[PDB]
C-alpha cells in the first residue's frame, strides 16, 4: 500500500492539500476549508485508505488521454487540465478538475485539484 | 485554471519598479511588494498555472487586509487620469467580481461583487 502512494502522481506534501491543512501563503492559496469539506462529503478519511483511495484515482486520471480539458506551455514548462469522476464510500460524487505538470521525463505531477459537484 | 492574460514581466516591472519578491516553480506564481512612505505595504501574488490573485495589505507589518480571488484567467494593467492600476475581472452567470489596485501615487484597492 505505502508504496502505492509512493508510486503515484500525488506527492507526500500534496495530501496536506487534499484533506485540507496546507495553510495558505504568499504561494499557496489557502482552500483548506472547501477541501477538508469535501473529503468528509466524499466520506474520503484522512486514514491511510483514504491516501490509498485518491492516490489510486489521480494516478489513474492520468492514465487517460481524453480527459484533458486544457493545455498550457509557458518557458517553465507543460502543464494539464484533467477532468476525472470520483464516487467516495459515502455515496456522494464529484468531478475532479486536477492540474498537473507533464515533466520531461514523461510523468505526471500532481499540482492541485478542485471538486465540481454540480 | 490558467492566466493566459497576464501582464508581461517588464509591465510588472514598471508597475511594482521591482521584480519579484519570489517566484515559486511547483505552481508559477509570483510574489510582489510595494510600501509608501507611512508603513502601508501590500503583497500581491498569482499563480499562472493554479488561476489565482491574492493580496495582503500590512500596516506597520500588521496584516490589514487579505483578499483572495479563485478562477483568475487573465489581469492586466490600466491606466486613467489617476495612474495605473491592475484590473481583474471574474464572471460568471450569476456573479461578476472586480478588483482594482493602484500602488502610485498611493496604495488603494477597490472591489466588489454584483448579481
Amino acid at each position: 500500500t505505502a508504496q502505492t502512494i509512493a508510486n503515484s502522481v500525488v506527492d507526500a506534501k500534496k495530501f496536506d492539500y487534499l484533506f485540507g491543512k496546507a495553510t495558505g501563503n504568499s504561494h499557496t492559496l489557502d482552500r483548506t476549508n472547501q477541501l477538508a469539506l469535501e473529503m468528509k462529503r466524499l466520506g474520503v478519511a484522512d486514514d491511510i485508505n483514504g491516501h490509498a483511495v485518491l492516490a489510486e484515482h489521480f494516478t489513474q486520471a492520468t492514465k487517460d488521454s481524453n480527459n484533458i480539458v486544457k493545455k498550457y506551455t509557458d518557458q517553465y514548462g507543460s502543464f494539464e487540465i484533467r477532468e476525472s469522476f470520483f464516487i467516495g464510500p459515502s455515496g456522494k460524487a464529484t468531478v475532479f478538475e486536477s492540474t498537473f505538470e507533464v515533466m520531461k521525463d514523461g510523468s505526471h505531477r500532481f499540482i492541485t485539484t478542485i471538486p465540481k459537484n454540480g | 485554471m490558467f492566466i493566459e492574460n497576464k501582464p508581461g514581466e517588464i509591465e510588472l516591472l514598471s508597475f511594482f519598479e521591482s521584480e519579484p519578491v519570489s517566484f515559486e516553480r511547483d505552481n508559477i506564481s509570483f510574489l510582489y511588494t510595494a510600501k509608501n512612505k507611512c508603513g502601508l505595504s501590500v503583497d500581491f501574488s498569482f499563480s499562472v498555472v493554479e488561476g489565482w490573485i491574492q493580496y495582503t495589505v500590512r500596516l506597520h507589518e500588521n496584516e490589514i487586509l487579505h483578499n483572495s480571488i479563485d478562477g483568475v484567467s487573465s489581469f492586466s494593467i490600466r491606466n486613467d487620469n489617476l495612474g495605473d492600476y491592475i484590473y481583474a475581472e471574474i464572471i460568471t452567470k450569476e456573479l461578476i467580481n472586480k478588483i482594482e489596485i493602484r500602488i502610485r501615487p498611493d496604495i488603494k484597492i477597490k472591489s466588489s461583487s454584483v448579481i
